[PDB]
RNA sequence: AUUUGUGGGUGGUGGUGCAU
């Protein structure tokens, strides 16, 4: 149980953040980050009631001052809650400018984005509109290449789904650095999407979406060389079996004529 | 009269917004004065104390060790490229004519 | 130890009738 003075100060700070979107943040917020109990202070202050600009300022302060793990966990929780709340509040599932700024700050934070936030959004299963908005934001502000490759590999290792597929499409649009292991993960995701004729699979025999088709087309256009002869033939087989008509032909052609690592 | 009442209503709402901003600033100042120290003392007196991560670390190590990237753009139409070249040639010819003119 | 010299992409968190 927090003290009475602690609860009063946290409530005052939370109310100030809720009612303040412009001006200067309180010294309570300025000194909260200087302590070790950041999570406890946030929980006592109930930061879920803050305003969008105040939330963006708090996220920027946490990124600039707080450490790796503490700011990562705080960003994960606060960003997931705020994204869900904003998606629910907006009828067309739209975000605010301050929300986008906070998202850019979180993406710049490498550990808090992929491990903390992107892992949280994907694990919670962001909807199709949320995944599309996230892909747009990532294409706007791409993160460092190492984090991008790690996130692409994590999405490929994760099962095929709307969020993982949209993340893969955004990564393909970004065209980051694909290592041997990154290309192997991409080929593994393509194989998991493709069907197998002793034990079959739901994702194997399922039909891919238009976003997945566009992602496959971009991947065939870009990372053909990262795929060897065997992986290129596997991509051609995927385009033949679980490919498309308007995009499947280009996928098969690029898989047949692409370079090898 | 309608425009005068419009100006009056706009000024009244602007004054209400300014008063709200002043009240918010006063509340924030009071928070910074008292609640800041209270929360600092309370936090000083109190305390508040992986597969995906491993896969990401392995992927990052592999990306640092090796890489094979080919950011090749989509191929355009030959007719479109020829038309663009013709337009560039026309612009160059126009520039040459202008230079000859002065 | 994130940043620089050099290249380089760059419009639709678009409006939009109509059918469904």
């Amino acid at each position: 149980a927090l003290p009475e003075k602690v609860i009063k100060a946290y409530t005052t700070v939370g109310s100030i953040l809720k009612t303040w979107t412009h001006g200067k943040l309180p010294k309570l917020f300025k000194v909260i980050p200087s302590l070790r109990n950041w999570q406890d202070v946030i929980y006592v202050t109930n930061p879920e009631e803050w305003s969008p600009h105040v939330v963006y300022e708090a996220t920027k302060l946490f990124v600039s001052n707080l450490t790796a793990k503490e700011s990562q966990k705080f960003i994960n929780l606060i960003l997931l809650e705020r994204f869900r709340d904003n998606i629910e509040t907006s009828e067309d599932h739209s975000l605010n400018y301050h929300i986008y700024r906070a998202v850019k700050k979180s993406l710049y934070k490498p550990s808090a984005f992929f491990k903390g936030f992107l892992f949280p959004l994907v694990e919670t299963g962001c909807n199709v509109r949320e995944a599309t908005i996230a892909g747009s934001v990532l294409a706007k502000v791409s993160v460092p290449a190492l984090h991008s490759s790690a996130a692409l590999s994590y999405l490929l290792r994760l099962p095929f789904s709307p969020p993982t597929t949209v993340f893969i499409k955004i990564l393909l649009d970004k065209k980051y650095a694909l290592p041997y292991q990154t290309v192997d993960d991409c080929v593994y995701y393509f194989m998991r999407f493709r069907i197998l004729d002793g034990s079959n699979g739901e994702d194997a025999t399922r039909v891919l979406p238009v976003i997945w088709h566009k992602a496959f087309l971009t991947f065939a256009q870009r990372y053909k060389n990262d795929i060897t002869q065997d992986q290129r033939d596997f991509l051609l087989e995927t385009v033949r079996q679980r490919g498309h008509k308007d995009i499947g032909p280009e996928i098969r052609r690029e898989l047949l004529a692409g370079a090898s690592r | 009269k309608k425009t005068k009442a419009e100006v009056m209503k706009e000024v009244i709402a602007k004054s209400k917004f300014y008063k709200q901003e002043r009240q918010k600033a006063q509340g924030i100042m009071e928070d910074q004065i008292d609640n800041l120290d209270d929360n600092f003392e309370d936090v000083m007196s109190e305390l508040m104390m992986t597969d995906l991560d491993k896969e990401y670390d392995i992927k990052v190590k592999e990306l640092q060790l090796d890489k094979r990237a080919a950011p090749s753009d989509r191929t355009k139409t030959e007719e479109e490229k020829n038309a663009e070249a013709e337009e560039k040639k026309r612009e160059l010819e126009q520039q040459r004519l202008d230079r000859m003119n002065g």
